[PDB]
């Protein structure tokens, strides 16, 4: 009889990293959670992907409906009058794919609408109704996603937009560190829950949608999205809870920002900006706008990264650097 | 009552 050894068996306890994802809606937080799942975890199994079929269809239909309604609000006519009929059917059949089944009729409606010239004229002005950034992804792949045998690919799942009700968490192991990553939205909660959420936080990743710089304001909004995010990041940087915390800034959606900066002047967001409307200088200006909100720059540093949260390779690289920083400060 | 995390942080 050989007495059994210790349960640990010579293994040390893993160091735990409490990481908080913060940022305004649509900044890329949940996309980063899903990227963590893809990179440092199992990925997504077919039983997991089949679950997102209904979500893919719902996001597609909601996006095309948002564009169609925007057309009515913006006084944009259809390129071909026939499309009106299609539009009507889209509202009749909007709930047809709740069973995960997109009928051929609905697919034809969406295809004929997405083809129209007026619908594309409205899509190009998407900034006037804050269209979500996954619309074109699904709509341009309509032929593929419409098939009956269709199962969402991993990139299809990254692009889904899901409503968050409770505690969105993911866990993984990276560089012998146990990461507890919590996605924190804008929901209202009890103060004790916030105290528990902000206690012992090792790192914060604050996500900022650069491409939100030119979006119109919704009614009763006191300021544009970029300035809302600047307000949030100010409160984050200069708070007592996070004096110990590593503050990381993900200037996300750089791929969309690069295409936008050509057509849309940064002055829409920052009227004082006198620089050029190029990717490099506008990006530097936004970076400095957020960084200068740090009112204790000597004692505390802000680690800034430009990211495309939907690009798994870029996210992997950036998170490797982020983890190096976390280790350095521990 | 219930409050967003931003308003919670700024309460101080
Ligand atoms: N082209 C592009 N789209 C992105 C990027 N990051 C997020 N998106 C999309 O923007 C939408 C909102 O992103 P999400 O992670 O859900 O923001 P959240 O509300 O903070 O969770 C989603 O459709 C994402 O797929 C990016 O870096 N580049």
């Amino acid at each position: 009889l050989v007495p059994r050894g210790s349960h640990m068996d010579g293994e040390k306890a893993a160091k735990e990293v409490k990481l908080l994802l913060l940022g305004a809606g649509e900044s890329g937080k949940s996309t980063i959670v899903k990227q963590m799942k893809i990179i440092h975890e199992d990925g997504y199994s077919e039983d997991e992907c089949k679950q997102y079929k209904v979500v893919v269809y719902s996001n597609t239909i909601q996006s095309i409906i948002a564009i169609i309604r925007a057309m009515g609000r913006l006084k944009i006519d259809f390129g071909e009058a026939a499309r009106a009929d299609d539009a009507r059917q889209l509202f009749v059949l909007a709930g047809s794919a709740e069973e995960g089944v997109m009928t051929s009729e609905l697919a034809g409606v969406i295809k004929r609408l997405w083809r129209d010239g007026g619908v594309q004229a409205c899509f190009s002005r998407s900034r006037e109704y804050q269209l979500n950034d996954s619309a074109s992804y699904y709509l341009n792949d309509l032929d593929r996603i419409s098939q009956t045998n269709y199962i969402p690919t991993q990139q299809d799942v990254l692009r889904t937009r899901v409503k968050t009700t409770g505690i969105v968490e993911t866990h993984f192991t990276f560089k012998e560190l146990y990461f507890k990553m919590f996605d924190v939205g804008g929901q209202r909660s009890e103060r004790k829950k916030w105290i528990h959420c902000f206690e012992g936080v090792t790192a914060i990743i604050f996500c900022v949608a650069l491409s939100d710089y030119d979006l119109v304001l919704a009614e009763d909004e006191e300021m544009n999205r970029m300035h809302e995010s600047m307000k949030l990041f100010d409160s984050i940087c200069n708070n007592k809870w996070f004096t110990d915390t590593s503050i990381i800034l993900f200037l996300n959606k750089k791929d969309l920002f690069e295409e936008k900066i050509k057509r849309s002047p940064l002055t829409i967001c920052y009227p004082e900006y006198t620089g050029s409307n190029t990717y490099e200088e506008a990006a530097a200006y936004i970076q400095c706008q957020f960084e200068d909100l740090n009112r204790r720059k000597d004692t505390k540093e802000v680690y800034t990264h430009f990211t495309c949260a939907t690009d798994t390779k870029n996210v992997q690289f950036v998170f490797d650097a982020v983890t190096d920083v976390i280790i350095k400060n521990n | 009552s219930r409050v967003t995390w931003y308003d919670f942080l700024m309460e101080d």
